RNA sequence: CGUAAAGCGCACGCAGGCGGUUUGUUAAGUCAGAUGUGAAAUCCCCGGGCUCAACCUGGGAACUGCAUCUGAUACUGGCAAGCUUGAGUCUCGUAGAGGGGGGUAGAAUUCCAGGUGUAGCGGUGAAAUGCGUAGAGAUCUGGAGGAAUACCGGUGGCGAAGGCGGCCCCCUGGACGAAGACUGACGCUCAGGUGCGAAAGCGUGGGGAGCAAACAGGAUUAGAUACCCUGGUAGUCCACGCCGUAAACGAUGUCGACUUGGAGGUUGUGCCCUUGAGGCGUGGCUUCCGGAGCUAACGCGUUAAGUCGACCGCCUGGGGAGUA
């Protein structure tokens, strides 16, 4: 009923028709999601969510607009899991691979950085090596300790971050989306029909998202 | 097209009462009267090819719907282009 | 003109089936409340109900089994330009037997398999695939 | 069949093809069975004989047909009766460069007559031909004449298409909207046929200001039968007749049905504090972008090139040739 207490539903803009079953749609040319239609959604969201959080699996939240961040990295740091907050860079599930050798050399350059030879034989170069640690820390932040590619995906806008979705669809990869009434429903195996870029209620809808991924068989 | 009073006239003569003014005698009798005004308009200007045109349609109405009341009611028919002086 | 009710009402149903369309009005016959009993008995329609006094107004639920849809191609055989009418052993199966071909034959409206087994050809309405 | 070849330039319409919906009758088409026939050989099937095979041969099947009789009556057709959702009539309005005839107005160009005035004007990339001390050009006044109608003017409107632009009158065609009434399938398409059909052109008679094929002169150039300049006749304008075509083009035939959206334009209208630069709906026509779908791609995309139905037109390698 009301978990969600504020959002109630926006985009009077580039509304998409796909999404006409969520809308109730009547205030001022914007359109209401009918949240009596995403609670249940929402619900079972986090419970096949929960079944592969159980599972010791990994999430991989994608958080590229602000203010997903920090939120993302906040709601993603709170459990022991994975997290994209900046530009989300066209394929890091599709060629991993290439991906993998970019977070090696981020390893490589943080155990470089503050312990080893930072201080060595250049100040100028020491300087490009640490803005080059800023560069590939801010765009491979979260997922540089995960490993593998991951066993569910959870993104915050379905048309803002379509490419991310648009892999995890090419590789057989859950995906949890809150859509909003100008996004698409492509692949998302789960949809959730929300408000993508309100803060309250991404810090609600995230907070509930981390709050049911941290509950494994402990 | 045609007066107001020209078509009441027109339906209060051929029709069942007023009313009934979409009767088949009665769109025929219309078509008739607004074709031999205009023969009187065409007699003259004799180059308003677009007039004409709505003429054209006027005549070959006139023609389906008796046709039409020629193979539903032939006596009909025959009092019809009797009165109206039509088939010549 | 409409000159061909069938083949508009197989047209909606194609456009029903296409647009993902949850049910589909049109207005109704005497052969068209037949074709659709048969859609309806051999399962690619949900249900038809027909509703109206003076101007009556066939509607059929469809059917969609996953994601896809259930009719998966609908055609008019038997058009007004060029009628087709074949005996009991010319009737064809379609899609080798999954997948009817609504016959008029002259005990009523049957399916290729009824009509077949009845012992009677007529007259091949639509292939429905 | 948008762009590869292929949608008549557009309509009206006869013969033709097709035809909403309900009931009854018929049973012509359609279907089922029966009978007669469909020569034999050949093909096919199961066998038999030549040592096998080819070959020969027994029986069947087949000969997809036609005729007659017996039935079935769902669909199509015939006939009779209806019904309104197609088509049409009436009432009231709306917008419009729709058409034809007549009149008038204001700017401007040219010409003519006159005043002032004086050495150039015009033209070009530069020039020259041309006009000019017989007084041009500039400027003011008066007059004549012809054509076109700035601003409004807008991927605005109207028209079947060609096309239609000052203002006013007369005659006239269509469209659309609102509520109600009436007819009751009267409908759709259309080979031949008939009509309309830019521009140029042709005939007869007018008119002739500007513009301008031809033509002449000056340049440019290697040449310049051109582009540029200065003149300039047919023609363009009117009346009547002919022609009968265009990249007559959305290179997209007509009519009807269905299938996610967004932003506009234009023209109706209803409702609701109008309490704005109101709100909410419902039609008609139209522009741009896009979804599925389609498409060789490009793109089309509720005004389809999507999903269907009816009828028409046309295509079949390039050239020769749309020629003889």
């Amino acid at each position: 009923m009301l978990k969600a207490g504020v959002h109630f539903g926006h985009q009077t803009r580039y509304w998409n028709p796909k999404m006409k079953p969520f809308i109730f749609g009547a205030r001022n040319k914007v359109h209401i999601i009918n949240l009596e239609k995403t609670v249940p959604m929402f619900n079972e969201a986090l419970a096949e969510l929960n079944k592969i959080a159980s599972r010791k699996g990994k999430i991989l939240f994608v958080g590229t607009k602000r203010a997903a961040s920090e939120a993302v990295k906040d709601a993603a740091l709170s459990c022991d899991q994975f997290f994209v907050n900046h530009r989300w860079l066209g394929g890091m599930l599709t060629n991993w691979k290439t991906v993998r050798q970019s977070i090696k050399r981020l390893k490589d350059l943080e155990t470089q950085s503050q312990d080893g030879t930072f201080d060595k034989l250049t100040k100028k170069e020491a300087l490009m090596r640490t803005r080059e640690l800023e560069k590939l820390e801010n765009s491979l932040g979260g997922i540089k300790d995960m490993g593998g590619l991951p066993d569910a995906l959870f993104v915050i806008d379905a048309d803002h971050e379509h490419i991310a979705i648009k892999e995890a669809n090419n590789l057989g990869i859950p995906v949890f989306a809150i859509v909003d009434t100008n996004s698409d429903p492509d692949g998302v195996d789960f949809v959730i029909p929300g408000n993508d870029d309100a803060i309250r209620a991404v810090t609600l809808y995230l907070g509930a998202v981390a709050a049911t991924v941290r509950e494994g068989r402990s | 097209s045609l007066s107001t009073e020209a078509t009441a006239k027109i339906v209060s003569e051929f029709g069942r009462d007023a009313n009934d003014t979409g009767s088949t005698e009665v769109q025929v009798a219309l078509l008739t009267a607004q074709i031999n005004h205009l023969q009187g308009h065409f007699a003259e200007h004799k180059k308003d090819h677009h007039s004409r045109r709505g003429l054209l349609r006027m005549v070959s109405q006139r023609r389906k719907l008796l046709d039409y009341l020629k193979r539903k009611d032939v006596a009909r028919y025959t009092q019809l282009i009797e009165r109206l002086g039509l088939r010549r | 003109s409409m000159q061909d009710p069938i083949a508009d009402m197989l047209t909606r149903i194609r456009n029903g089936q296409a647009a993902n369309k949850a049910a589909v009005t049109m207005p109704s016959s005497k052969l068209k409340v037949a074709i659709a009993n048969v859609l309806k008995e051999e399962g690619f329609i949900e249900d038809f109900k027909v509703e109206g006094d003076t101007k009556p107004e066939l509607e059929l639920t469809l059917k969609y089994f996953q994601g896809k849809a259930v009719v998966e191609s609908i055609q008019r055989v038997s058009r007004p330009g060029l009628r087709i009418y074949k005996r009991k052993d010319e009737l064809p199966k379609v899609m080798a037997g999954l997948g009817i071909a609504v016959v008029s034959t002259s005990k009523g409206v049957m399916t290729d398999r009824a009509a077949r087994q009845a012992g009677l050809g007529g007259e091949i309405i639509c292939y429905v695939a």
